[PDB]
């Protein structure tokens, strides 16, 4: 299988544009991910790291995406923030692992990378799995905004910022999250 | 939705957005200060543009949340420090007219000369020429001239700004809901917090004046024993009961007394204790200092550094032929980043300014998990006095015998405790009533207290009466002593200078009774107690999202200054001074001048 595209990927999504691989009909090696010790976070849910190895899925998704060294506890079941709750959800009965790095080297520069967005508001929490792509202009109050920013009218996205003397909890983190789905259809 | 539903959402836009730009200013001032060129002074500019520019708008846009239609406290505080903007009220005319004054009374100040009557070829700036003297001299006439030439020549010239400074600034400071300007900066002191943690502006004059009532008899005996020992070197100009002359104190203005150290020591037979010379002999450098420094604050249970303190910090001055300024300074330059620049030098003064600057930047690291607009000292008082205790712990000898700069077996003699305890309180005593009585005067006048007609009349009565000091030369209203000194002329208030002196005595006693140190006070070192750093903790990581009132309850267990810790600090000076004072009157009469004859 080829986690080696997901993982060792050149260029990596914004939070909010999540990326999102199909694993399926694929040898599945596991071992090489927990015996790199390159990730900074490798929690898994349901299933145990090493008996990950032998045990055989229906389909394995791989979402890939960037955020800050702070938010990494966000991407976990049952959790809140501007991340967990306007960007990139987990179910509460997730069942994989969240994959986590530090990125400083590649993804931060001098006079600062902006590249990455995350969104910063929403009318309301994302479903676990949804991707909001949307630009529209976030409507705070009665008054609408007929598409431009203005009084409690305001652009949903934000840049981060990400320079590389930045503090750990500011410094870029790439992110791959394993989804791990066991019935309703046979295995791969 | 509500106007705190809509007051929330504007803050997070407000901070996302202000955490970018305040980040990428201190990022471009950073590069200048290690790299001045003019190039950088562009970049450094042009940041800062950007980023005042945005707090202007916004702190507009926060005056559309009125603060009554708001409950969360957190919310207030972080509105509440926002639409506090400025002269923005004041007419572009006017406004234009006040930047006017400002500048050339700062440009004056820092431009004026001062020529001897003996020699017309000495023209003197303060910085060096007139400061060398004002320090230096222990001859009563070159003292005289430059300090009567300086509050001639450039405080004569800033006296008919002052005047229309104050005037404007009233107006300001009135069209904000404000009595004057004075009210204005009492300002900073105000908490309108939970439960009894509420505080006036009003309050401040009173807990000022109470507490200066407690300083005094301490004051008044630290200057009957400076008098005498000036009479032992101006016999010709020192009346023994009246007012010290303003033109011997050691510096230009009287502010401090540090330098009459020479001429009043105890027991000038004792040297003090210096371990400079120890860290040459232990081949210290930079590096040591500062992982000295670091050890300190992990002994008591504190963070280290960061990474990225070690990585990009200035520790040193370089040599890639790169000029920097080397003044030292704490950077928090947002984000997680974390710097101190510092031209170190093997020497005591430096190890102990180290603990001072990594003091700062502890406070700076506990309250990075505050909102962009909570994140600083509880009041303009805290941050010193917080860099300042670290400094009395670690100059300690109990420290310094730990640490391996003082032998094992080393004792202090009381003869040396007292010289130590003497040149303390020509610093941090001597400056409280000039402290007071500057900012009562400005006080005043912003409140319409003191006529023009008398401000140098009502300067020198209160500088008498408060500070003991007389005018060596009468001055009648064509003068402007008070805006000859630096902090008046640029429109910087100064009370904090007060308040973090008291602050830094009861941070002190309050850590130094958690870590159950028995003995004075002033022998105290905080080291190794993990108890000490979390009762620390509970202050710093709060910022300035409580009241100041509530953030000194957590540290030190009260929610007011108290100056008994001040006074308990100098008791070991303040009995030996009594005794030495017992055969000289205490206390000066307000009648005797220089120049009476
Ligand atoms: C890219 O990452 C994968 C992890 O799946 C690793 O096995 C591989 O060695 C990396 N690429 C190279 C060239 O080493
Ligand atoms: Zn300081």
């Amino acid at each position: 299988c080829p986690f080696g595209e997901v993982f060792n990927a050149t260029r990596f999504a914004s939070v909010y544009a999540w990326n999102r691989k199909r694993i399926s009909n694929c040898v599945a090696d596991y071992s090489v991910l927990y015996n790199s010790a390159s990730f900074s976070t490798f929690k898994c849910y349901g299933v145990s790291p090493t008996k990950l190895n032998d045990l055989c899925f229906t389909n394995v998704y791989a979402d890939s995406f960037v955020i800050r060294g702070d938010e990494v506890r966000q991407i976990a079941p049952g959790q809140t923030g501007k991340i967990a709750d306007y960007n990139y959800k987990l179910p509460d009965d997730f069942t994989g692992c969240v994959i986590a790095w530090n990125s400083n080297n590649l993804d931060s520069k001098v006079g600062g990378n902006y590249n990455y967005l995350y969104r910063l508001f929403r009318k309301s929490n994302l479903k676990p799995f949804e991707r909001d792509i949307s630009t529209e202009i976030y409507q705070a109050g009665s008054t609408p905004c007929n598409g431009v920013e203005g009084f409690n009218c305001y652009f949903p996205l934000q840049s981060y910022g990400f320079q590389p003397t930045n503090g750990v909890g500011y410094q870029p983190y790439r992110v791959v999250v394993l989804s791990f789905e066991l019935l309703h259809a046979p295995a791969t | 939705s509500t106007t705190e539903d809509l007051a929330k959402t504007f803050l997070e836009k407000f901070n996302s957005e202000a955490e970018e730009l305040s980040h990428q200013s201190s990022l471009a001032s950073w590069s200048y200060n290690t790299n001045i060129t003019d190039e950088n002074v562009q970049k450094m500019n042009e940041a800062g543009a950007r980023w005042s520019a945005f707090y202007e708008e916004q702190c507009k846009l926060a005056k559309t949340y009125p603060l009554e239609e708001i409950q969360n406290l957190t919310v207030k505080r972080q509105l509440q420090a926002l639409q506090q903007s400025g002269s923005s009220v004041l007419s572009a005319d006017k406004s234009k007219r006040l930047n006017e004054i400002l500048n050339t009374m700062s440009t004056i100040y820092s431009t004026g000369k001062v020529c001897n009557p003996s020699n017309p070829q000495e023209c003197l700036l303060l910085e060096p020429g007139l400061d060398a003297i004002m320090e230096n001299s222990k001859d009563y006439n070159q003292r005289l001239w430059a300090w009567e030439g300086w509050r001639s020549e450039v405080g004569k010239q800033l006296r008919p700004l002052y005047e229309e400074y104050v005037v404007l600034k009233n107006e300001m400071a009135r069209a904000n809901n404000y009595e004057d300007y004075g009210d204005y900066w009492r300002g900073d002191y105000e908490a309108e917090g939970p439960s009894g943690y509420d505080y006036s502006r009003d309050q401040l004059i009173e807990d000022v004046e109470r507490t200066f009532a407690e300083i005094k008899p301490l004051y008044e005996h630290l200057h009957a024993y400076v008098r005498a020992k000036l009479m032992d070197t101006y016999p010709s100009h020192i009346n023994p009961t009246g007012c010290l002359p303003a033109h011997l104190l050691g510096d230009m203005w009287g502010r401090f007394w540090t330098n009459l150290y020479s001429l009043t020591v105890p027991f000038g037979q004792k040297p003090n204790i210096d371990v400079t010379d120890a860290m040459v002999d232990q081949s210290w450098d930079a590096k040591r200092i500062f992982e000295e420094a670091e050890k300190f604050f992990v002994s008591v249970g504190l963070p280290n550094m960061t990474q990225g303190f070690w990585e990009n910090s200035m520790l040193t001055e370089p040599g890639d032929g790169r000029k920097v300024v080397c003044h030292p300074t704490a950077w928090d330059l947002g984000k997680g980043d974390f710097r101190i620049k510092m031209c170190t030098k093997v020497t005591m003064d430096d190890f102990l300014t180290a603990h001072h600057e990594m003091g700062h930047i502890q406070y700076d690291m506990a309250y990075a998990v505050q909102p962009y607009l909570l994140r600083n000292g509880a009041n303009e008082g805290f941050h010193e006095a917080v860099g300042e205790i670290m400094s009395l712990s670690a100059a300690t000898p109990n420290h310094l015998k730990a640490i391996g700069l003082l032998p094992p077996d080393f004792y202090e003699d009381s003869e040396t405790e007292i010289n130590f305890l003497l040149k303390q309180a020509l610093t941090i005593v001597g400056t409280l009533p000039f402290t007071y009585m500057l900012e009562k005067w400005r006080w005043m006048v912003f409140k319409g207290e003191i006529p023009k007609e008398e401000w140098m009349k009502k300067w020198w009565e209160m500088k008498r009466e408060i500070v003991g000091v007389v005018e060596p030369v009468p001055h009648d209203e064509t003068y402007c002593d008070p805006a000859a000194l630096f902090h008046v002329a640029n429109d910087y208030s100064f009370i904090r200078y007060y308040t973090r002196t008291i602050y830094q005595f009861q941070f002190q006693e309050a850590l130094c009774q958690t870590a159950k140190h028995e003995g004075p006070l002033h022998k105290c070192d905080i080291s190794n107690s993990t108890e000490a750093g979390q009762k620390l903790l509970q202050m710093l990581s709060l910022g300035k999202s409580e009241p100041w009132t509530l953030a000194l309850e957590r540290i030190v267990g009260v929610k007011n200054m108290d100056v008994r810790p001040l006074l308990n600090y100098f008791e070991p000076l303040f009995t030996w001074l009594k005794d030495q004072n017992k055969n000289s009157f205490v206390g000066w009469s307000t009648n005797w001048s220089p120049y009476a004859h």
